[PDB]
C-alpha cells in the first residue's frame, strides 16, 4: 500500500510544479529551493517510470522533508 | 469454491482408510512405500517418512469387495477379492493395474506362491474343489486340476518350494487326513497319502510346515507333537513335551508359527508354537528332535522379519504387570539361536485407559555399522495406527487414527463467551449508586479505553483448550464426532486439531448411537452438558452418558440405572431451574422415565402431561401406534394405524427439525393477494417400497400423517419405481428422489402444501381442531446422475434462500436452488405468469461445474451431510462425512451482510482528496472571477 | 435486532457516500458560478426597457403629483411614442449514482426507523436479492439517492441564497400592450385631505431629544 | 387492501410436542 500512496504523492507534487512553472515562467528556475523541489521531483518521478518500466534511487525520497523549509516563514 | 483465490482459506479436508487387515513392508527399501488394505475394501500406499498418502483405491462398500487374500512379490502386489472371484496384480512403483482376470466357481481357500530352479514364475490358487497354476508375469492360466475326493474332504494348506514339486493337504474333523502331490511342469497327481487322526479337528490354524516339508500339529488331548516328513515317511511320530517341560492351556487351541523368508529354498527349522494366551516358545527341529531354543512367558506379540541372510524375531510384551501404565518393550531376537540383540529395546506407551495393541509388523534393514536397525508398526485395539522408529525422544514417528471412518453422530456446540467479556458483564454497565455514580464510571472507563488505544499504537513501531474463546460472528464451534468403534472426538471446527478424545468399553459393532444437547454454553455458573444413549444390538441393554462438550470428562451427576429396553426417547423445550432441558425415554413397557427427575421438573410434568404425545413405528409389522402421556408418568394407547408388509415396507420417516424458524406465513402471487400455507408442526412422512422386485410391478409409497390424531392427510403412490430413496421434509415442501425403471433414469418429486385464502386461525396451531384437509401440489423433473446424500441448508431467521446440498457417487457437491423446484411453474406462459416472475417448466436440471462447492476436494463414498447456522444471516457451515471428513461454509444470498474482502481503501482516500482539492480550486477561481467581473 | 451487522460497513460505506454527495453538490454550485452565462445588449434595448419601466412606474404612482403634471405626461407616451451549460447540471447526478451502484452495491446499509409496507420495498432494496426481507431495510443506491434529496435546506443554509441541486419578446407587441393598459387609468389625488389628517393630533416630538449632538468622529 | 400487514404477522406457537420414529 505504500508503493501505491506515493502515485498519489508524486502526483499531487507535480499538478503543483506544472501550476508554478505556468504561473512564473523563467523565474522558478533562479530560485534555490524552488529549483531544488524541481529537481527532486524529477529525481522521484524517474525513478518511479524506471521502476514501472521493468531501488537506489528511493533514497531522494528521504530528501522530501527538506522541502518543508522552502516555505514555512521564521526558517 | 470460486474466484481461485480462497482456497484453502475456510474448507479443509481428511483423508482415511479402514482398519487394517493385511499389511506389506518389505521393499527396496530405498524407496519408502507401506502397501496396506483395509476393511472398507481399500487398498491404499502410504508414505513412511510421515505417513501420507501416495495412491488409494476403493472397491464397492458390500461384501462384494472384500479382499480374501494379499500377497507381494518384488515391486508388484497379488489380491484376490470377491469371494474368491477376482483376482489382481497392482504395480506398486505407480499405483496402476497389471491385469485383472477372473476364477472360475467355488470357495477359495488359500493362495501361495510357487517357483522352479530358482525363479519363482507362477501363482498358485486353491478353491474347495480344485487347484489351478496361473502365470505370473501375464496372469494367463498355466493349468487346473481337480483335487481326489474332494466331496468328503476339506482342503486347506499349499505348501511348495523349488524342489518341482507342490503338495495339498485336506482334512476331515477326527478322520483321516490326505496329501496329494502334484508335479508343476504338467500338473498329473504323482503322489497320495492318507493318515488317521481322531483327536483333532482343524488344519489351517493349528498346524505348519517346517525345514524340509515337514507337517508338524499340537495335541493336547494326547499332550504331544505330532510331525510327518511329507518327502520320505507315511507314519506319524509323536512327541512329548515333558523333555522340555511345557504344558499346554485348558481350553486353548495351540499354534505353530513357521517362516519362509524364500519361496524358493525350504523353511526355517526354528519356529514358534503359541502355548497358552501370552505363552510361547521358539522351538528348533533336528531329525525328529526339539531343542528348547528359547521361552516366553508373559509376552505380547511376536513377529518374524529377515534382512538378506539373518532372519530376526520381534518379541513385544510389558513391564510391571493388566499391564501397569499400558507401557510395552519390543525386543530383537536372533533366530539360530535364542539371544537378545543389545541397544535394540524399544519403550513405548498408550494414552487411552483401556486399550492394547493387536497386530505387530516389523520392517528391518541393515545399518552401516553391519548391525541390525528396525522400525515397527503397531495397531491398537481402538484403530489406531502408530509407526515406532528407533530414537529415544522421537520413539513414535507418526500415528493415525482409523476410527473416524465410521462416524455415525455429529454435533456442533458454539464455544464459551469470552471470560475476557462473560467477566466484563457484571462489572460493566452494573447499577451503583445515584445520579451521579454511573456518569462519573462511564467517563472513567471511557478514559481507559482512551489508553489501551493509544498503548495499542504505541507497538506500532515499538492452541489450548482453557484458552478457547467464541468470536464475534460465532464462526468457530466445537464438533462432537462419535464413531462406531465406540470413540467420540472433539474436535476445532476451523482447522480441524483433535482437541479431546475419550472411550467407551464394551461397544458391539452394530449399536445404535444417539445425542443430543442438553445445557449450552449461556450460563456461567453451570457447565455446558451433553447426553448419549447407547442400546446393544443384541441383548437390548441401553445406557446413558453424560458428559462436558467442551472437556469431554464426565460429569458427576449419575445417570439413572435403565432396568428395562428403552423404545425411543424425546427432547422436550421445558428447562429445569438449572436450564437443563428435560429428556424422556419410553422403555418397552410404556412408561416413561424423566432426565433429571428433579421436584420442579415432576411438578411441571404433572402439569403439563396432557401435552405430549410419543408415536412408534415398527417396520418389521408394519405397526404404528401413538400413545399420550398421563398425570403419573404412564403412558395410554390412542391411535394406531396398520400396514401389511406383505405389499409394502416401511424404509424412512421424517420429521421437520425443532431447531427451525419459518419467516413468512404466506406467499403473494400479485393482483393483491395473499395464499397462506399450511405449517403443521407435527406432520410425518413415510417411505414405503413394494415387495414385488420385477421391472413392472415395483413401487413407491408416500404417506404424509398428523402425529397427534393419526389422520392420513395425503397418500400416494409412484409406479415404475425403485429405491433407494432419498427425501428432505421442510417448512412446508416435501422433495424425495428415486429411480424409474420403464425409462431407466433418475427422477426428483416435489409436493408442497396451501391452505386456502383466509386463516383459519391465526393465535395458535391446535392438531384438535383442523377439520380441513390442505391443498396439495405436485411435480417431477429428471436428474441426470446418481445421488449419495441430500441436505438442506439452515439459516438464523429462515431469510436466505433455501438450497438442497446433493452428494453425487462421484465425490463432487452439487447445490441446487429450492426455487427451480416449484410445482406451480407453468407449461403454458401467462400473462398472471409474467407478473409472478415464474420460470416456464422444463423436465430437465443440468449440472454445471462451477456449482460444485468443492473444487477437487473429493469425498469418497460419501454417507452424510450437516449443516449450521453460525450466528450470521447468510453463511452456513457444511460437513460432509463419509470415508473422508470436510469442512466449509456457504453464501446462498451472495453474503449481503459482511463488507467484501477485496475493498480498496487507497482508491477511497485518493478521490475524497481529490473531491476536497477541486471544491477549493473552484471556490478559489469563482470568487476571483466575481471580483474581476465587478471592477471590470 | 433481526440482523448482526458488521461495525466495518458502518465505518467504510455509510460515511464515503455523505461525505461525496456533499462535496459533488459543492463543486457544482461553484462550476455552475463558473461559466453561468455571459450576456451583451445594444443601446436600442436597454433604453426601450427603460422607458418602458419608466411608463409603467408613471401608470402606478401617477397619484402622488399634481393631476395637471400627469395629464402632461399622459397626452405624452400616447400620441409621440407609443405609436410613434446545463448537462454538468444534470448528467453529473446520473453518472455519480450509476458509479455508486458499480462500485458500492450488494449489502445492508441501513434501517428506517418507522414501519412501512410493501409498496415501499421496491424502492429501498434496489442491489439486493433476498425475497422476505423487511422494507425498512435499504441498499446503498438508495441511501444515496435518500441523501442527494435530502440536503436543499443544508446547502440553502450553509451556502449563500440557493443553488447546487436540480429544480422583451417584441417591441411593437410592449409598446401596444402598455398603450392599452395606460388608456384606462385615471388620476386620483392623494392629498385631497392631507391637512385634516394632520390637524388630528399632535405632532410625535417624543423620543427626538435624547442623546447628545456629535461631537467628532466614532 | 390485503397483501399488506403480511410482515407483520408473527407466527403462532406450538400447542404440542412429539418425538419418535423408527423403533431405537
Ligand atoms: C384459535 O385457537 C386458540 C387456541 O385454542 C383459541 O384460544 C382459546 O380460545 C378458547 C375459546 O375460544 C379459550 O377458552 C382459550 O382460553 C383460548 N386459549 C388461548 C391460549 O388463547 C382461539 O379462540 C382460536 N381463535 C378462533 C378465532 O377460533
Ligand atoms: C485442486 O485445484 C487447485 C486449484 O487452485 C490446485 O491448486 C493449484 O495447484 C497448482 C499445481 O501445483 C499450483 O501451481 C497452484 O498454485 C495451486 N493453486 C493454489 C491456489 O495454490 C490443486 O493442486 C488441485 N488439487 C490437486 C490434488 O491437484
Ligand atoms: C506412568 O505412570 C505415572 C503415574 O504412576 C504417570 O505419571 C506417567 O505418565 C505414566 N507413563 C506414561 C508414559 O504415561
Amino acid at each position: 500500500n505504500l508503493e501505491r500512496v506515493e502515485y498519489l504523492f508524486l502526483i499531487i507534487f507535480t499538478v503543483e510544479a506544472f501550476l508554478k512553472v505556468i504561473a512564473y515562467g523563467l523565474l522558478f528556475h533562479p530560485n534555490a529551493y524552488l529549483r531544488n523541489g524541481w529537481n527532486l521531483l524529477d529525481f522521484i518521478i524517474v525513478v518511479v517510470g524506471l521502476f514501472s518500466a521493468i531501488k537506489a534511487l528511493r533514497a531522494f525520497r528521504v530528501l522530501r522533508p527538506l522541502r518543508l523549509v522552502s516555505g514555512v516563514p521564521s526558517l | 469454491a470460486v474466484y481461485e483465490d480462497q482456497v484453502g482459506k475456510f474448507d479443509w479436508r481428511q483423508q482415511y482408510v479402514g482398519k487394517v487387515k493385511f499389511a506389506s513392508l518389505e521393499f527396496s527399501p530405498g524407496s519408502k512405500k507401506l502397501v496396506v488394505a483395509t476393511e472398507k475394501n481399500v487398498i491404499a500406499a502410504l508414505n513412511s517418512r510421515t505417513g501420507e498418502i501416495l495412491w488409494r483405491h476403493v472397491d464397492k462398500g458390500t461384501a462384494e469387495g472384500a479382499v480374501d487374500a494379499m500377497l507381494l512379490h518384488g515391486q508388484d502386489v497379488i489380491t484376490v477379492s470377491n469371494g474368491g472371484r477376482i483376482m489382481r496384480s497392482w504395480e506398486t512403483n505407480i499405483g496402476g493395474l497389471n491385469w485383472e482376470i477372473t476364477l472360475d466357481s467355488g470357495s477359495f481357500q488359500a493362495l501361495g506362491l510357487v517357483g522352479l530352479q530358482e525363479s519363482v514364475r507362477y501363482i498358485a490358487v486353491l478353491k474347495k474343489t480344485t487347484l489351478a497354476l496361473h502365470h505370473l508375469s501375464s496372469g494367463h492360466l498355466k493349468w487346473v486340476e481337480h483335487l481326489p475326493e474332494s466331496d468328503s474332504i476339506h482342503y486347506q494348506m499349499v505348501y511348495s518350494y523349488g524342489s518341482g514339486v507342490v503338495w495339498a493337504l485336506g482334512v476331515v474333523p477326527f478322520s483321516h487326513v490326505n496329501i496329494v502331490k502334484f508335479n508343476v511342469e504338467d500338473g498329473e497327481i504323482v503322489q497320495q497319502v492318507r493318515v488317521s487322526t481322531p483327536w483333532l479337528q482343524h488344519l489351517s490354524g493349528a498346524c505348519g510346515v517346517v525345514d524340509e516339508a515337514v507337517l508338524v500339529c499340537p495335541d493336547p488331548s494326547s499332550r504331544s507333537l505330532q510331525t510327518l516328513a511329507l518327502e520320505t515317511e507315511w507314519e506319524l511320530r509323536q512327541i512329548p513335551l515333558q523333555s522340555l517341560d511345557l504344558e499346554f492351556g485348558s481350553g486353548f487351541q495351540p499354534r505353530v508359527l513357521p517362516t519362509q523368508p524364500n519361496p524358493v529354498d525350504a523353511s526355517r527349522a526354528q519356529f514358534f508354537l503359541h502355548l497358552s494366551p501370552s505363552h510361547y516358545a521358539l522351538l528348533q527341529y533336528h531329525y525328529g528332535t526339539l531343542s528348547l531354543l528359547k521361552n516366553f512367558p508373559q509376552t505380547a506379540l511376536v513377529s518374524f522379519a529377515t534382512t538378506g541372510e539373518k532372519t530376526v524375531a520381534a518379541v513385544m510384551a510389558c513391564r510391571n504387570e493388566a499391564c501397569f501404565n499400558q507401557t510395552y518393550t519390543i525386543n530383537l531376537y536372533l533366530v539360530e539361536t535364542g539371544r537378545r540383540l543389545l541397544d535394540t529395546t524399544i519403550t513405548f506407551s498408550l494414552e487411552q485407559s483401556g486399550t492394547r495393541p493387536e497386530r505387530l509388523y516389523i520392517q528391518v534393514f541393515l545399518k552401516k555399522d553391519d548391525s541390525v536397525g528396525y522400525r515397527a508398526l503397531v495397531q491398537t485395539e481402538d484403530h489406531l495406527l502408530l509407526f515406532l522408529q528407533q530414537l529415544a525422544g522421537k520413539v513414535v514417528l507418526w500415528s493415525r487414527e482409523e476410527s473416524l471412518a465410521e462416524v455415525v453422530c455429529l454435533e456442533m456446540v458454539d464455544l464459551p463467551l469470552t471470560g475476557a467479556q462473560a467477566e466484563l458483564e457484571g462489572e460493566f454497565g452494573k447499577k451503583a449508586d445515584g445520579l451521579l455514580g454511573m456518569f462519573l464510571k462511564r467517563l472513567s472507563s471511557q478514559l481507559i479505553l482512551l489508553q489501551a488505544w493509544t498503548s495499542h499504537l504505541w507497538k506500532m513501531f515499538y492452541i489450548n483448550i482453557d484458552t478457547l474463546a467464541r468470536d464475534e460472528f460465532n464462526l468457530q464451534k466445537m464438533m462432537v464426532m462419535v464413531t462406531a468403534s465406540g470413540k467420540l472426538f472433539g474436535i476445532e471446527s476451523s482447522s480441524g486439531t483433535i482437541l479431546w478424545k475419550q472411550y467407551l468399553p464394551n461397544v458391539k459393532p452394530d449399536s445404535s448411537f444417539k445425542l443430543m444437547v442438553q445445557r449450552t454454553t449461556a450460563h456461567f455458573p453451570h457447565p455446558p452438558q451433553c447426553t448419549l444413549l447407547v442400546k446393544d444390538k443384541e441383548s437390548g441393554m441401553s445406557s446413558l452418558y453424560v458428559f462436558n462438550p467442551i472437556f469431554g470428562k464426565w460429569s458427576q451427576v449419575a445417570p439413572p440405572v435403565l432396568k428395562r429396553p428403552i423404545l425411543q426417547s424425546l427432547l422436550l423445550p421445558v428447562m429445569d431451574q438449572d436450564y437443563a432441558k428435560v429428556l424422556l425415554l419410553i422403555d418397552d413397557e410404556y412408561k416413561v422415565t424423566a432426565f433429571p427427575a428433579t421436584r420442579n421438573v415432576l411438578r411441571q410434568l404433572h402439569e403439563l402431561a396432557p401435552s405430549i404425545f410419543f408415536y412408534l413405528v415398527d417396520a418389521e409389522q408394519g405397526r404404528l401406534c401413538g400413545y399420550r402421556l398421563r398425570k403419573d408418568l404412564t403412558t395410554e394407547l390412542s391411535w394406531e394405524l396398520t400396514i401389511p408388509p406383505e405389499v409394502q415396507r416401511i424404509v424412512k420417516v421424517k420429521g421437520k427439525r425443532s431447531s427451525e424458524h419459518v419467516h413468512s406465513q404466506g406467499r403473494v402471487m400479485g393482483d393483491r393477494s395473499v395464499l397462506y400455507k399450511s405449517l403443521n408442526p407435527n406432520l410425518l412422512a413415510v417411505v414405503t417400497e413394494s415387495t414385488d422386485a420385477h421391472h413392472e410391478r415395483t413401487f413407491i409409497g408416500i404417506f404424509l400423517i398428523d402425529g397427534v390424531t393419526g389422520r392420513i392427510i395425503h397418500s400416494s403412490v409412484q409406479k415404475k419405481a425403485k429405491g433407494p430413496v432419498h427425501i428432505v421434509h421442510s417448512e412446508n415442501w416435501v422433495v424425495y428422489q428415486y429411480w424409474n425403471t420403464k425409462a431407466r433414469r433418475n427422477e426428483f418429486t416435489v409436493l408442497e402444501l396451501y391452505e386456502g385464502t383466509e386463516q383459519y386461525n391465526a393465535t395458535a396451531f391446535s392438531s384438535l381442531d383442523r377439520p380441513q384437509l390442505p391443498q396439495v401440489l405436485q411435480q417431477s423433473y429428471i436428474f441426470p446422475s446418481s445421488i449419495s446424500a441430500m441436505e438442506a441448508t439452515i439459516t438464523e431467521r429462515g431469510i436466505t434462500s433455501r438450497h438442497l446440498l446433493i452428494g453425487l457417487p462421484s465425490g463432487a457437491i452439487l447445490s441446487l436452488p429450492k426455487a427451480l423446484l416449484d410445482p406451480r411453474r407453468p407449461e403454458i406462459p401467462t400473462e398472471q405468469s409474467r407478473e409472478e416472475n415464474l420460470i416456464p417448466y422444463s423436465p430437465d436440471v443440468q449440472i454445471h461445474a462451477e456449482r460444485f462447492i468443492n473444487y477437487n476436494q473429493t469425498v469418497s463414498r460419501m454417507r452424510g451431510i450437516y449443516t449450521a447456522p453460525s450466528g450470521l444471516e447468510s453463511t452456513c457451515l457444511v460437513v460432509a462425512y463419509g470415508l473422508d471428513i470436510y469442512q466449509t461454509r456457504v453464501y446462498p444470498s451472495k453474503q449481503f451482510d459482511v463488507l467484501k474482502d477485496d475493498y480498496d481503501y487507497v482508491l477511497i482516500s485518493s478521490v475524497l482528496f481529490g473531491l476536497v482539492f477541486a471544491t477549493m480550486i473552484t471556490k478559489r477561481l469563482a470568487q476571483v472571477k466575481l471580483l474581476n467581473r465587478a471592477w471590470r | 435486532p433481526e440482523l448482526l451487522l458488521d461495525s466495518n460497513i458502518r465505518l467504510w460505506v455509510v460515511l464515503p457516500i455523505v461525505i461525496i454527495t456533499f462535496f459533488v453538490g459543492m463543486i457544482r454550485h461553484y462550476v455552475s458560478i463558473l461559466l453561468q452565462s455571459d450576456k451583451k445588449l445594444t443601446q436600442e434595448q436597454v433604453s426601450d426597457s427603460q422607458v418602458l419601466i419608466r411608463s409603467r412606474v408613471l401608470r402606478e404612482n401617477g397619484k402622488y403629483i399634481p393631476k395637471q403634471s400627469f395629464l402632461t405626461r399622459k397626452y405624452y407616451f400616447n400620441n409621440p411614442e407609443d405609436g410613434f451549460g446545463n448537462v454538468t447540471n444534470v448528467l453529473p447526478m446520473i453518472l455519480i449514482g450509476g458509479w455508486i451502484n458499480m462500485t458500492f452495491s450488494g449489502f445492508v446499509t441501513t434501517k428506517v426507523p418507522f414501519p412501512l409496507t410493501l409498496r415501499f420495498k421496491p424502492m429501498l432494496q434496489q442491489g439486493i436479492e433476498l425475497l422476505t426481507l423487511d422494507a425498512s431495510w435499504v441498499s446503498s443506491a438508495s441511501w444515496y439517492f435518500l441523501n442527494v434529496f435530502g440536503l436543499r435546506s443544508i446547502y440553502s443554509l450553509i451556502l449563500g441564497q440557493d443553488n447546487a441541486a436540480d429544480q422583451p419578446a417584441d417591441t411593437n407587441k410592449a409598446f401596444k400592450t402598455e398603450w392599452e393598459a395606460l388608456e384606462l387609468t385615471d388620476h386620483q389625488w392623494a392629498l385631497d385631505d392631507v391637512e385634516e389628517e394632520l390637524m388630528a393630533k399632535d405632532l410625535h416630538f417624543e423620543g427626538m431629544f435624547k442623546k447628545e449632538l456629535q461631537t467628532s468622529i466614532f | 387492501h390485503a397483501s399488506d400487514w403480511l410482515a407483520f404477522i408473527e407466527p403462532p406457537e406450538r400447542m404440542e410436542f412429539s418425538g419418535g420414529g423408527l423403533l431405537l
